[PDB]
C-alpha cells in the first residue's frame, strides 16, 4: 500500500519506478487484496485512499446471486432513479449487499460420455479410410496407372471424395447408434 | 510423371473452389425446376402407383435426367466445398490451436475440460510434424519450447509437441549426405502425415457446413428412389437468398422467447384442461348421435389432446367447440372459463408471438441504425469523434479513408507477414515484434499525427 | 385509354378510383407502409408457398385418405388424389382458413397415423397460420416505425 | 418499452462513470482511460468493500480518511461521494 500510494502520488519518478520492478512480486500478490477509491477529503481536495479487501469478500462479490442483485440495482437506479438520491440508494444497496455477503459467508462450510463416445467413433471410422493407405494397396492403383488416361485421372479424383463422404456417412450411422445405446 | 499428375489434379481443385458457389446456385435452380414438375404428379390405381401425368409425355426423361444432374452437381459441390472452405476452417482451428498453446498452455499449464470435442481433438494436431500447415507461424512450437521449456521440462515439451532435438543436433552437427527422390512410390505414399491427415478429417466431419452439404447430397442420392425426396432441396432457399435471411431471423432472433411461449400456452392450456376434467367433464361429449356419446374429456391426456389441437386452433376458444352452457347450474363458471381461455389463449398468448416477431424486426433495424451511426460518427481506430477531424473540411473522411483506413491496416498486416523478417525496417520489426507478442498498442487509441502535430501542422 | 374505354364499357371508369393514391398525398404515407417493405412481403408470401408446397408434399404421401371433400358416400371427391389439385387446395382454403387445414380436413381420431397428423395441423397451425401472418404484420408496422 | 430501457442503461454505463458522472471521452483521451478510471479509481465494488471495511474495522483504529468518512456516513452526508471531480481532473496539469 505505500509503494501503491507513492508511485501514484509520483508517477515521473526513475528511482521510484525501480523500486516498483524490485517490488513487482509483492505488489502482484497483495493487487487482488489491494482496495482503491477516490474521495473529497477534508481539504476540499479528491484524495485517494487505500484498504483491504478479503478474500471472502471478493468470493462474495463474485457469486452470481450478488451479480444479479448488482445488475437489478443499477437498472432500477438508472431508469427509476434521480441523481439527488443515487448515492442514498447506492449506499442502501451496499449496505444489504455487505449483510447479504456477511451472510453467506458464515452460511458457507468448509456429457462426457457422449463427448468420448463421438471421439471414439472419429477415430474409427478415420482409421478404417485410412486402412487403405496403411496397407499399402497402392499397387493396384499403380496397375491402372500404368498408362495415363484423363479419365482414370478423373476417375480417382471423384473416387477419393466419394470415400471420405461415405465415411462421413458411416461416422453419423455409428454417432447416431451410440447415442441410441446411451439414451437406452 | 507425378509433376503433371499434381498439376492436373491441381488445376481440378482450383476449378471446382472457383467454381463452387455456381454450383452451389445451380443445385437449387435444378431443385426447383425438379420441384415444379413434381407439381404434375398423379396417383393411379389394390398397390398405388404414383405416375407423372402429363400430356407431352417428355417430362420423365425431363425428370430422371434433372435428378441426376442435382446428385452430380451436389457431388461437385461438396469437392468446392472442400477444395475453398475448408482450407479457411482447417487455418482458423491450427491458429487457435496455437494461441492457446502459446499465450494459455492449453496442454502444459492446464489440461482441457474433457466436455470441450475441439480441445480433445486438438490433442492429436500438436504431435504432428505437419502442424502449422495453413497458419503462417512456424516457429509455434519453438515458441512454446522457449516459453514453457526450462520449467515444465525440455524432454516433455518435446515429447508433447513431437520434436526431435537429439536429431536436430545431429543434422546440425557433422552429419552424413543422403539424396531425396520424389519420384519413388514409396516415398510418395510415406511422405504424407497420416496423423495430421485424421485431425484435419475429424474437423471437417465435425464443421457444419460440410454436414450440410453432406445432407443435401444424402437427399439427392434418395431422390431417385423417391422423387418426392427432392423437396427437401427447397429448404435451401434461406441459406442460398439472404433476403430471406433477414426475413427469417425476425423469427430466429428471438426462437428461444418463442419456444418458452409455445411451453407456457402448453403449461395454461393443461391448467384449463384440469379445471375442465375435474368440474365440465359432461360437456365434452363431441358425438351428434344420441347412440354413442364420444366423450373427449374422460381421460386426461384425451382432453388435453382436445384441448391443445382444438380449442387453440379454434377462433374463439374452447366454448366455440363445446357444448352450449345455458341452463346449467355451473353456467357462469362455464362461462368465466371460455372468456378466460379466449382472452389469455387466444389473444394474449398469440399477441406475445406477435410481438416477439415485430420486437425482433425493431431490434435488427436499430442494430443496423446503430451499425451505421457509430461508423459515420467515430473512427474505427482511434475513436475519435468526427467533429474534430470535420473542423478542416472533409477532414474526418480524410482521416478515415487515407490516414487510418482499416483496408490499409490489414494491407500492412499482409505486406509484413509476406515480407522477410530479415528486410524488416525499424518501424517493421517494432510493429512485428508487437504483432508477435500479441501486443495491440502500437494501434493509435485517442490520438492521430493530427493531434499531436496540431500545432505544428496549423 | 380507360376514360376512353369506359364509353364502351362503363365499368371500365372504376379504374380512375387508382387515382386516389396519386390525388392524396395522405394515402401516400398510408401506402408507404405497404410499399417501404414490398420486396421484403413478396419474399414472405413466396415462402408461405414453399412451406405450404412442402406440407402438401407431406399429405400427399401421407394423408390422402382425409382429403375426401365429397358428404355423400356415393361420389367421393379426393382433394389430393393429384399434387397440382392437393397444392391448390392447400394454398386457397387452409391459408384462409382460421385454424389451419385441420379445420378443412378430415377428423384424424381413431387413426394408426392420429398423432402424425395432430403434429402436422398443429405445425401448419403454427408456422403459417400464426408466424408467416405475423411476419407480414410485422413488416408493416416496422415500416410504419 | 422493456428493451429501450435495457439499451439504455448499457448506454449509461458505457457512456459516463456511475460515480462521478464524468462522461468517457475525457478518461479516453488516455488510451483505455475509461475502462481504467471505471475498474481502478472509481469502481463501486471498490466502493462497497470500503464501506463493508469501514463498518468491520474498530472505531478506535480508524485513521483521519476512515474517520472522516465514517462521520459523514453515520451523519448520512453523501459529498465525501467525488461528483464531477477526480483525481485525473484535479492533477490534470502535475500528472501530465
Ligand atoms: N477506420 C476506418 N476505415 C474506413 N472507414 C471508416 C473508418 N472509420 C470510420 N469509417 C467510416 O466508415 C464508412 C465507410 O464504410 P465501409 O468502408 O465499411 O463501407 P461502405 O461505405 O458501406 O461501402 P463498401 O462496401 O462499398 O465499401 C465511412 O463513412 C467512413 O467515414
Ligand atoms: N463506477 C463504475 N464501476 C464499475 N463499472 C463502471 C462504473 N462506471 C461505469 N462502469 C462501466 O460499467 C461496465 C461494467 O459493468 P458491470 O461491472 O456492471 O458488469 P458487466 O460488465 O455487465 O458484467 P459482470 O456481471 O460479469 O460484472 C463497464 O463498461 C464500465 O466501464
Ligand atoms: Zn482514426
Ligand atoms: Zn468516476
Amino acid at each position: 500500500v505505500l509503494l501503491t500510494n507513492l508511485s501514484e502520488h509520483m508517477p515521473n519518478d526513475t528511482r521510484l519506478q525501480t523500486f516498483l520492478e524490485l517490488a513487482e512480486s509483492v505488489l502482484n500478490y497483495f493487487q487482488p487484496f489491494l482496495g482503491r477509491i477516490e474521495i473529497m477529503g477534508s481539504a476540499k481536495r479528491i484524495e485517494r485512499v487505500y484498504f483491504e479487501i478479503s478474500e471472502s469478500s471478493r468470493t462474495q462479490w463474485e457469486k452470481p446471486q450478488v451479480k444479479e442483485s448488482k445488475r437489478q440495482f443499477i437498472f432500477d437506479v438508472v431508469n427509476e432513479g434521480g441523481e439527488k438520491e443515487k448515492m442514498e440508494l447506492f449506499v442502501n444497496f451496499c449496505e444489504d449487499t455487505i449483510f447479504e455477503m456477511q451472510l453467506a459467508a458464515q452460511i458457507s462450510e468448509s456429457s462426457i460420455l457422449t463427448v468420448r463416445s463421438a471421439l471414439f467413433a472419429l477415430r474409427y471410422n478415420i482409421l478404417t479410410l485410412m486402412r487403405m493407405l496403411s496397407l499399402k494397396s497402392l499397387k493396384k492403383q499403380m496397375k491402372k496407372v500404368k498408362k495415363m488416361t484423363v479419365k482414370d485421372m478423373v476417375t480417382a479424383f471423384f473416387s477419393s471424395y466419394w470415400s471420405i463422404f461415405m465415411t462421413l456417412l458411416h461416422f453419423v450411422a455409428s454417432v447416431f447408434r451410440g447415442f441410441f445405446r446411451i439414451i437406452c | 510423371f507425378w509433376k503433371k499428375i499434381i498439376a492436373y489434379q491441381q488445376k481440378l481443385l482450383n476449378y471446382f473452389a472457383r467454381n463452387f458457389y455456381n454450383m452451389r446456385m445451380l443445385a437449387l435452380f435444378v431443385a426447383f425446376a425438379i420441384n415444379f414438375i413434381l407439381l404434375f404428379y398423379k396417383v393411379s390405381t389394390i398397390a398405388v402407383h404414383y405416375v407423372l401425368e402429363e400430356s407431352s409425355g417428355y417430362m420423365e426423361p425431363t425428370l430422371r435426367i434433372l435428378a441426376i444432374l442435382h446428385t452430380v452437381i451436389s457431388f461437385f459441390c461438396i469437392i468446392g466445398y472442400y477444395c475453398l472452405k475448408v482450407p479457411l476452417v482447417i487455418f482458423k482451428r491450427e491458429k487457435e490451436v496455437a494461441r492457446k498453446l502459446e499465450f494459455d498452455g492449453l496442454y502444459i499449464t492446464e489440461q482441457p475440460s474433457e466436455d470441450d470435442i475441439k480441445g480433445q481433438w486438438d490433442r492429436l494436431v500438436i504431435n504432428t510434424q505437419s502442424f502449422p500447415n495453413n497458419y503462417w507461424d512456424k516457429f509455434v512450437k519453438r515458441k512454446v519450447m522457449d516459453k514453457y521449456g526450462e520449467f515444465y521440462g525440455r524432454d516433455r515439451i518435446s515429447e508433447l509437441l513431437g520434436m526431435d532435438k537429439a536429431a536436430l543436433d545431429f543434422s546440425d552437427a557433422r552429419e552424413k549426405k543422403k539424396p531425396k527422390k520424389d519420384s519413388s512410390l514409396s516415398a510418395v505414399l510415406n511422405s504424407i502425415d497420416v496423423k495430421y491427415q485424421m485431425w484435419k478429417l475429424g474437423v471437417v466431419f465435425t464443421d457444419n457446413s460440410f454436414l450440410y452439404l453432406a445432407w443435401y447430397m444424402t437427399m439427392s442420392v434418395l431422390g431417385h428412389y423417391n422423387n418426392f425426396f427432392f423437396a427437401a432441396h427447397l429448404l435451401d432457399i434461406a441459406m442460398g437468398f439472404k433476403t430471406l435471411r433477414t426475413i427469417l431471423s425476425s423469427v430466429t432472433h428471438n426462437g428461444k422467447q418463442l419456444v418458452l411461449t409455445v411451453g407456457l400456452l402448453a403449461v395454461v392450456v393443461y391448467l384449463y384442461t384440469v379445471v375442465a376434467f375435474n368440474f365440465f367433464r359432461k360437456f365434452y361429449n363431441k358425438s351428434e348421435d344420441g347412440d354413442t356419446p364420444d366423450m373427449k374429456c374422460d381421460d386426461m391426456l384425451t382432453c388435453y389432446m382436445f384441448h391443445m389441437y382444438v380449442g387453440v386452433r379454434a377462433g374463439g376458444g374452447i366454448g366455440d367447440e363445446i357444448e352450449d352452457p345455458a341452463g346449467d347450474e355451473y353456467e357462469i363458471y362455464r362461462i368465466i372459463f371460455d372468456i378466460t381461455f379466449f382472452f389469455f389463449v387466444i389473444v394474449i398468448l398469440l399477441a406475445i408471438i406477435q410481438g416477439l416477431i415485430i420486437d425482433a424486426f425493431g431490434e435488427l433495424r436499430d442494430q443496423q441504425e446503430q451499425v451505421k451511426e457509430d461508423m459515420e460518427t467515430k473512427c474505427f481506430i482511434c475513436g475519435i469523434g468526427n467533429d474534430y477531424f470535420d473542423t478542416v473540411p472533409h477532414g474526418f473522411e480524410t482521416h478515415t479513408l487515407q490516414e487510418h483506413n482499416l483496408a490499409n491496416y490489414l494491407f500492412f498486416l499482409m505486406y509484413l507477414i509476406n515480407k522477410d523478417e530479415t528486410e524488416h525496417t525499424g518501424q517493421e520489426s517494432y510493429v512485428w515484434k508487437m504483432y508477435q507478442e500479441r501486443c495491440w498498442e502500437f494501434f493509435p487509441a485517442g490520438d492521430c499525427f493530427r493531434k499531436q502535430y496540431e500545432d505544428q501542422l496549423n
